[PDB]
């Protein structure tokens, strides 16, 4: 019993390693994704303060 | 048994601390892609000609009303020291109209390399003792630093 | 005008005053901070702030106002709760929507616009009145009128007066002509919060407070406009007999300015008292929130705060004083307030006195409490009323030697002294009975010889009973019960009766939730007539032995009248007073049964 | 809003004594503006505005001032007070005093930056602690309850085992209603702000978080000793301020323990000195009064949201006393005190609390009949009447004999022996239900018959002393 119980918990972390790594890829995929889309705005909205001066 | 499955929730713990602080360094890397962008947009500004004199104008009367002292010295890069020298006592005008002040007696000789001012003025007071770093390398990451919570809430996703 | 100079914590040292009186509220910086002056050096003069000072600039305008601190009086004042700088909290709450206490907020500490219905009081026009002359009564809610009198400051012909119906405050309701000129005269009153109200004069008071609490109520009394400290103790004190004094106290009205406090203990009470369907009238369940009022100011409000919030409590007291209503003001703080004037002083570089605190903490604690005590009121028609001060005192686990308690103590009548050892044992009342004491026991005669004309005889057999005990304790705690005698163990179980049932109360249960006047004595009665009488009967020594062998008698073979004294406290007051006295003369007459039927066949 | 202002920069630096800098020739000076330091090495600082007087400026220095000289030393004023940046990601990190992050990983990227000291709370808007949470210790569950938004300081003295009971609290704190209390809003999200701790207690700290798999809930911020003595009297301000907004604007539950106030007492005492202020108690500022009770009062359930925030700070005595300053005023303000005492732990019992000492303001709130048993005040007011009237007994019985004694005096030595061995011990990784710990404290009161009873009523005895 003690060694099905000691397969079993290897296997479930194996599993769970790679639905984090997925969870994790997705993740990574979907800021890089919004940083490439909002990235300009940004920029520009950066500029605009910076390049403003009064009195 | 007992302290292996202990270990084993501590150490998918671990994973997922793990996991979860690649992420947050992922965020923190496209952040500072962000900001090498803006950088280099910041640098690219100093092209103009035309426009780039009036925002130093602006600059210097900025700096030189938060100042308020009677004797500053101006440092500006070699480069576009020409617009420097041109605009001169255009500043002294505007800020003797900004409050019944004698003008100011400024003084412009050293540089920093072009990099390293990337633009604006450092104007500061005699001895050195009070400076001002109105460069856009210095405007820049204080801008940023403010605007950080607008950017995060602009990373929805 | 002025301008900031120095900035250390909240110390305000501004340049450019001039002509700024001390305590001339001045206001500072653009967020407009009120602010106090404490002191001055020339041009400059030194400013308390009230408010957290993080963020002053230097040369950042201050705008003098000319006025002292001062509170604005009138209708609504009751049943709302005012930060110590007189803010009106749910109103702060529900104007802004955010739920905190935004820094320099400016709201009138009472509202403008709610329409109040008038009616006045019979004043005709071309009529003369004065200082305090009650006009006009104006409902601010049912069972409690508020009547309007006009300012001690006034007088005049009255030209002009409005006629009965929905006002504002922003109306005219009365006009006076006085010295060839006219003034004119709204709802609203501002006073400053020093500067005691006027009174035609003081008086000696005569009723007592009579508050729910047997102990208090019976051993150690206070009148109505008296002064009593309690050492703000937790569980008990602060609690059970703020709570007395509140909901169960003939006080007309009640003024909780309880400030340096913790936040959960203010948020309990603010959340408790909304309810409190306290039966304050003949058959009315009104909520005492139509009854009373809030000053709180948290520990965590600024320093500077404090005395502001003591000294708008008091002020508060006297307008009621001055309508007729025997208010009763509680003071949670005064353990705080000492703290706040040692921070005050030592910022304003103050030579410290005795124990660290400033020098002038006596005439600051007198010139506060000396302003209770009953009253005869100004203006027509007659009338009076009294400001009662139950203030607080550091808690047990310091001796009398602290400089507030001595400086309390000496000016101080009655002092509900409660032992934190009572409270270890659980004892919920917890007032020490050997070290409290009462000044008032002399005045009190006319009403306790009215109303029972022998129940001075029986508290002064109590209180022998109570220090015979408390005396042979340290005897017994040598030698042992061993060595008493007759007389000395029959003391010993009527003190150990009287202190389980007489002085116990659980305020938790309608047994002991209020213990009127007639229930008390007559326990009191009952407990001193059964110890007198067996004192008698082992005296007596009646079957050649009489003494400790009658004692063991009168417990044994008579322990039934024992256990129905011990078990009087639970006669409920609900059954009303004509049954419990019935039931307690049973008891008295049973008893008197007793060491006369044990005396009959002579032990 | 429209433009901004690059900060000055000045060199000024006329005066260094201890851990302040005074600045001169400076104009503009916000008070409490955060200051920027730049040495001559090149290494930064960051310092803090203590007080502004005309064109002078006194600044304390967080890191210490081991390097300052009048020629070259730069300093920066950001014209703002403190603003620790905020997030979610802070929970599940480990930090240094003063908010910089030590878990190699990268700074936090803010939600928003909210203001230390933050904005007081209209008492208007508060609600009293409703809901009791269980402790798992037997001492506490039964007397001295703890109720959500409490504050309960834990007092102690040196050597005794306060930081064990408090990771034990923190391993078994839970919800008790009706004990049914995934619960992820219920999870306490416990923030530690560790002050002046010796590396040890912060190593065991932090292992007993991350082997309890809390470490993806729980934050730690942490003073050590060796570091900066300054930064402690921050640290504790960034801790509330991160349960502020972890609670109120996220509706999250929150527990805090603050570490060793004594160690921040020390801080206030260190920079009172530096400023030549007036002394108050032992010498310590006249105003910690009013820093402690700042330090206090934020936390409680509030009206208007679903959060809460309960703290547990843990006190050291210097001497093993009460009339200290620093433990008196923690006394005044805050709504509790458990109070470990020395002689329970000479007679080695792992809990080591003083059941007679202790006090919670709010314990009458979360009991009652709707989430305890109806008995557990009577339970309570009775075994501590008889603990302290057996004491008595067992002093009498010290001078006059153990034969002195009656059936009475026997039966309360008899209890006392009980009460301090099988009750009040209790495992160090074994909780007890408040259930468990009613019938192991009717146990001990049973042992009396039911006329000595005097507390407990008829009507809670016949449903509890035969069961």
């Amino acid at each position: 019993e003690f060694q099905r119980k000691l397969a079993e918990s290897s296997g479930d972390s194996g599993a769970n390693v790679k639905r984090l790594e997925q969870e994790t890829e997705v993740k990574i995929h979907h800021l890089n994704a919004g940083a490439e889309k909002i990235q300009y705005d940004v920029v520009q909205m950066l500029l605009k303060h910076v390049t403003t001066v009064k009195n | 048994e007992k302290q292996v499955e202990i270990r084993k929730k501590i150490e998918y713990s671990m994973q997922l601390n793990a996991s979860r602080i690649k992420v947050l360094q992922a965020q923190d890397d496209l952040v500072s892609n962000m900001m090498e962008a803006a950088s280099k947009e910041v640098l690219n500004v100093s092209r103009d000609h035309n426009s780039y004199k009036k925002l130093l104008k602006g600059l210097i009367v900025q700096s030189l009303l938060r100042l308020k002292e009677p004797a500053v010295l101006l440092r500006c890069r070699k480069d576009d020291h020409h617009l420097v020298e041109s605009v001169l006592e255009s500043a002294k005008e505007e800020y003797a109209q900004k409050l019944q002040v004698h003008p100011p007696e400024i003084i412009v000789h050293h540089n920093a390399h072009g990099p390293s001012c990337s633009g604006g003025v450092v104007v500061a007071s005699r001895d050195g003792k009070i400076v001002c770093e109105n460069t856009l390398d210095a405007r820049l990451d204080v801008v940023f630093r403010k605007k950080l919570p607008e950017i995060r809430k602009q990373l929805v996703s | 005008y002025g301008y900031v100079r120095k900035v250390s914590g909240p110390v305000v040292i501004a340049d450019g005053m001039n002509g700024a009186a001390m305590y001339e509220l001045v206001r500072v910086g653009h967020d407009n901070l009120i602010g106090e002056i404490i002191r001055l050096e020339g041009d400059s003069a030194t400013i308390q702030v009230y408010e957290e000072t993080a963020g002053l600039m230097v040369n950042d305008p201050v705008l003098r106002t000319h006025k002292p601190l001062s509170v604005e009086l009138g209708p609504g004042i009751l049943g709302n709760i005012f930060d110590g700088i007189q803010r009106p909290l749910k109103t702060i709450a529900i104007r802004s929507g955010d739920v905190y206490i935004p820094r320099g907020v400016s709201v009138p500490a009472l509202d403008k616009d709610t329409l109040w219905e008038f009616q006045p009081k019979k004043i005709g026009e071309g009529d003369l009145l004065t200082g305090g002359d009650l006009y006009a009564t104006v409902f601010e809610n049912s069972l409690m009128q508020h009547h309007v009198a006009l300012p001690p400051d006034a007088m005049g012909k009255v030209t002009y007066v409005a006629p009965a119906g929905q006002y504002s405050l922003k109306d005219t309701v009365l006009e006076l002509e006085f010295q060839g000129v006219k003034k004119s005269f709204t709802m609203l009153q501002a006073w400053p919060v020093r500067t005691p109200r006027p009174v035609s004069s003081k008086l000696a008071a005569d009723t007592p407070l009579l508050t729910g609490q047997r102990v208090l109520d019976a051993l150690f009394p206070s009148v109505l406009g008296g002064t009593c400290a309690i050492p703000g103790a937790f569980g008990c004190g602060k609690t059970v007999i703020s709570q007395a004094l509140s909901k169960y106290s003939n006080s007309d009205t009640v003024v909780y300015v309880g400030c340096g406090e913790r936040g959960n203990e203010m948020a309990e009470v603010l959340m408790d008292f909304p309810q409190l369907t306290m039966t304050l009238p003949d058959g009315r369940e009104e909520s005492v929130m139509k009854r009373t009022t809030l000053v709180a100011n948290t520990s965590n409000m600024p320093v500077a705060a404090r005395e502001a919030s003591i000294y708008t409590g008091i002020t508060i007291a006297e307008y009621f004083r001055d309508m007729g209503y025997n208010v009763s003001m509680m003071a949670d703080s005064t353990s705080r307030w000492a703290e706040a004037l040692r921070e005050i002083s030592g910022r304003l570089a103050e030579m410290p006195a005795d124990s660290g605190y400033p020098a002038y903490l006596a005439a600051r604690l007198a010139s506060f409490y000396e302003r209770a005590g009953k009253v005869k009121c100004l203006g027509g028609p007659e009338r009076t009323g009294s400001v009662t001060i139950v203030g607080a005192v550091s808690p047990p686990g310091g001796d009398f030697s602290d400089p507030v308690t001595s400086a309390t103590l000496s000016i101080v009548q009655v002092f509900w002294g409660l032992d934190k050892k009572l409270a270890q044992r659980k004892h919920f009342p917890s007032v020490n009975w050997l070290i409290s004491y009462s000044k008032y026991s002399t005045a009190l005669e006319s009403f306790y010889e009215q109303f029972d004309p022998d129940f001075i005889n029986i508290r002064t057999k109590a209180r022998e009973v109570l220090q015979r005990e408390d005396d042979l304790n340290e005897i017994v705690q040598l030698v042992g019960k061993d060595a008493l005698a007759e007389g000395d163990k029959i003391t010993l179980e009527t003190a150990k009766l009287l202190r389980e049932d007489y002085l116990a109360q659980n305020a938790f249960t309608p047994y002991d939730k209020f213990c009127p006047f007639y229930k008390s004595v007559w326990m009191m009665r009952n407990i001193i007539h059964f110890y007198n009488l067996a004192n008698q009967a082992v005296e007596k020594g009646a079957g050649m032995d009489g003494q400790k062998i009658t004692y063991t008698l009168i417990k044994h073979r008579l322990g039934d009248l024992f256990y129905r004294l011990v078990s009087q406290k639970f006669e409920d007051p609900a059954e009303g007073e004509p049954a419990l006295v019935a039931k307690f003369k049973k008891l008295h007459e049973d008893l008197t049964a007793g060491f006369r039927a044990l005396e009959d066949e002579t032990r | 809003e429209g433009t901004l202002e690059v900060a000055m920069e000045y060199r000024t630096v006329t005066g260094v004594a201890g851990p302040l800098v005074i600045l001169d020739k400076v104009k503009g000076p916000k008070y409490y503006e955060i200051v920027n330091i730049r040495l001559g090495d090149g290494t930064m600082r960051r310092g803090q505005v203590l007080e502004v007087d005309g064109e002078k400026a006194v600044v304390q220095v967080f890191e210490g001032t081991s390097g300052i000289d009048n020629k070259f030393t730069t300093v920066q004023f950001t014209g703002e007070v403190l603003k620790t940046p905020v997030s979610l990601d802070m929970l599940g990190r480990i930090f240094n005093g003063s908010g910089k992050p030590i878990d190699n990983g990268p700074p936090i990227l803010p939600e928003a930056y909210l203001d230390i000291s933050g904005s007081s709370i209209n008492p208007s808007e508060r609600t009293y602690p409703e809901e009791m949470i269980q402790t798992g210790i037997s001492t506490i569950d039964v007397m001295n309850s703890i109720a959500r938004g409490q504050k309960i300081p834990l007092f102690s003295a040196a050597g005794l085992p306060h930081n064990e009971i408090a990771a034990q609290i923190c391993r078994q704190a839970g919800l008790v209603k009706r004990l049914e209390k995934d619960g992820e809003e219920d999870n306490f999200a416990i923030v530690f702000a560790a002050m002046g701790v010796n590396m040890e207690t912060a190593q065991f700290f932090k292992r007993d978080f991350e082997e309890n798999g809390s470490m993806e809930r729980v934050t730690l911020f942490l003073n050590l000793a060796n570091d900066p003595t300054i930064e402690r009297i921050i640290t504790p301000r960034i801790a509330l301020t991160t349960a502020e907004y972890l609670a109120y604007e996220c509706g999250k539950h929150v527990l805090v323990i603050l570490t060793d106030m004594s160690s921040y007492a020390d801080a206030l005492r260190e920079v009172s000195a530096a400023r030549e202020e007036v002394p108050g108690r032992r010498g310590y500022p006249g105003y910690m009064y009013t820093d402690l009770a700042q330090i206090y009062e934020r936390a409680g359930r509030i009206e208007g949201r679903k959060g809460s925030i309960t703290q547990i700070p843990i006190l050291t005595m210097p001497n093993d006393d009460i009339t200290h300053p620093t433990p008196d005023l923690t006394g005044y303000i805050t709504e509790g005190q458990i109070y470990i005492d020395r002689q329970l732990q000479n007679r080695q019992i792992y809990p080591p609390i003083n059941v007679l000492p202790s006090l919670s303001r709010l314990m009458k709130s979360a009991i009652g009949e709707g989430m305890t048993r109806r008995d557990h005040s009577d339970v309570s007011n009775q075994l501590y009447a008889n603990y302290a009237i057996g004491k008595d007994v067992q002093a009498m019985k010290a001078v006059v004999g153990e034969e002195a004694l009656s059936s009475e005096d026997l039966l309360y030595l008899e209890f006392l022996d009980k009460f301090e061995r099988k009750f009040v011990a209790q495992g160090a990784y074994d909780s007890r239900n408040i259930f468990q710990s009613l019938d192991l404290a009717w146990t001990l009161l049973r042992i009396f018959p039911r006329e000595l009873l005097h507390r407990i009523p008829g009507k809670t005895l016949d449903q509890y002393y035969s069961r």
